[PDB]
């Protein structure tokens, strides 16, 4: 029950709602890296009237972005530009806690924070290109280590059982 | 003037017998250079692989080194088979015979 | 002799706009901005060579980018981003292009025979290696006895 | 020329690379010296192909 014209509800989905952040960063290295943020979050149920009250509606708007971006940029100075690419669940993990720690001030509760897509998109089918062809040419070589100690193990084998 | 040029410079049964003459001689200097400049890709490579398996030598040499002397050892043994399949290279496998087609009849 | 086109993207600064339209007018683009690229572009280029500018491109459009930048600041523009496009001769281009195209691919095929002749290199010192242990492990399993080697 | 050049090489490559290009040249002369190739083999045979009633 309410009074209509004294009071107002001012309904929020406490429901977690998925926002990407774009943020193009630079690595220790000095690369320019895109990462876009996925993260999805909710309002803690209890807060809301601070929230509304400090913040405001928009919330997600005005805090979401700003602290997005600081703490992305702080954490990936932190590595370079290679470690990105085979540490990325690392710096996903620190720029998890470090996010969520600093959206509890706010009454914010992530449920996930992942680094979605790094890149340039260009760089997309490069990167993975390159890193396939190494892939491809290491894996051979492994055949040929696989194949040579096939080799002599069937060598000894004969022997013994010539033997 | 804005632009002087010469335009045709001929007389036209000369015209085409100078272009004509102009392309033969060209390829025959083109081929010249072209040979000798080969010649030195061939020495240039000659050279690289002179010095590759001077590396390569090198390297075997550290690498039998850290191996220890039963590196060494087999090394040898792979060279001697590789060198005497080289001196004899050959082999081949029997089979026992096929058939030929037939026709075949159905009993009734 | 060098032909070159000049890209440039630009906005004016919403600060300075009753200045430009004092100093300048309405027209300001098309007054202001092909004497101050031509002056600069010449400037910028005489001090390379042909053969530089071929190599450098992006030297010399970052050069030209910031001299611009600071002419233009003064006329209350500013840049957004300013590239060489198309730098040529007529037939002279084409030329350019063949000889990098194939200058290019000799270079390249020049990698790959020195790199096979590293990894045949490689292959032949890890089967000396192969050979060796397998030696090695073979005199060790010979422990079956004399018979084993015979 | 190239016999000098790879001479000259050789100085400034060191002993290490005398060495090696002498076996390199040795292992092509024996190379051409004997030269054949033979492959290895897959057996096999045709098969039949039989009707089934059904």
């Amino acid at each position: 029950f309410l009074i209509p014209w004294v009071q107002k509800p001012i309904i929020f989905d406490c429901r977690s709602r998925p926002r990407n952040v774009p943020v193009i960063t630079g690595s220790k290295d000095l690369q320019n890296v895109n990462i876009t943020l996925r993260i999805l979050f909710r309002p803690v149920a209890s807060q809301l009237p601070r929230i509304f009250t400090s913040i405001g509606e928009d919330y997600d708007e005005r805090v979401l972005p700003s602290i997005t971006t600081e703490i992305l940029k702080s954490v990936v100075a932190r590595f370079d530009a290679g470690e990105l690419i085979t540490q990325r669940e690392l710096v996903s993990r620190q720029v998890s806690d470090d996010l969520t720690e600093r959206a509890a001030t706010f009454g914010l509760i992530l449920d996930d924070v992942s680094l979605t897509h790094l890149t340039f998109g260009k760089e997309f089918t490069e990167a993975v290109e390159a890193k396939q062809v190494a892939q491809q040419e290491a894996e051979r070589a492994r055949f040929v280590v696989e194949k040579a100690e096939q080799q002599k193990k069937a060598a000894i084998i004969s022997a013994e059982g010539d033997s | 003037l804005d632009d002087v040029s010469l335009t045709h410079l001929t007389f036209g049964k000369e015209f085409t017998e100078a272009v004509e003459a102009k392309q033969v001689a060209q390829q025959e200097a083109e081929r010249a250079r072209f040979v000798v400049e080969k010649a030195e890709q061939q020495k240039k490579a000659a050279i690289i692989s002179a010095e590759g398996d001077s590396k390569a030598a090198e390297l075997i040499a550290n690498s039998l080194a850290t191996a220890g002397d039963g590196l060494i050892e087999l090394r040898k043994l792979e060279a001697a088979e590789d060198i005497a399949y080289q001196l004899s290279r050959s082999r081949n496998i029997t089979y026992l015979p096929a058939g030929q087609s037939v026709l075949l009849q159905l009993p009734q | 002799m060098v032909n070159i086109s000049l890209r440039v993207l630009s906005r004016p600064n919403a600060q300075e706009l009753p200045s430009m339209y004092q100093r300048l007018g309405l027209d300001y683009e098309e007054r202001v901005l092909p004497s101050i690229v031509n002056e600069v572009l010449k400037s910028v280029v005489a001090k390379f060579n042909a053969s530089q500018l071929i190599t450098q491109r992006a030297q010399v459009s970052l050069l030209i980018r910031r001299e611009l930048t600071e002419r233009a600041k003064d006329f209350s523009l500013i840049l957004d981003d300013v590239a060489i496009t198309e730098l040529s001769f007529s037939r002279e281009y084409t030329a350019a292009v063949e000889a990098k195209q194939v200058a290019q691919q000799e270079a390249q095929r020049a990698q790959f025979l020195v790199e096979k002749a590293k990894q045949e290199q490689r292959q032949k010192i890890v089967q000396a290696e192969g050979e060796a242990e397998a030696a090695k492990m073979l005199g060790e399993a010979l422990s079956k006895n004399p018979g084993y080697i015979k």
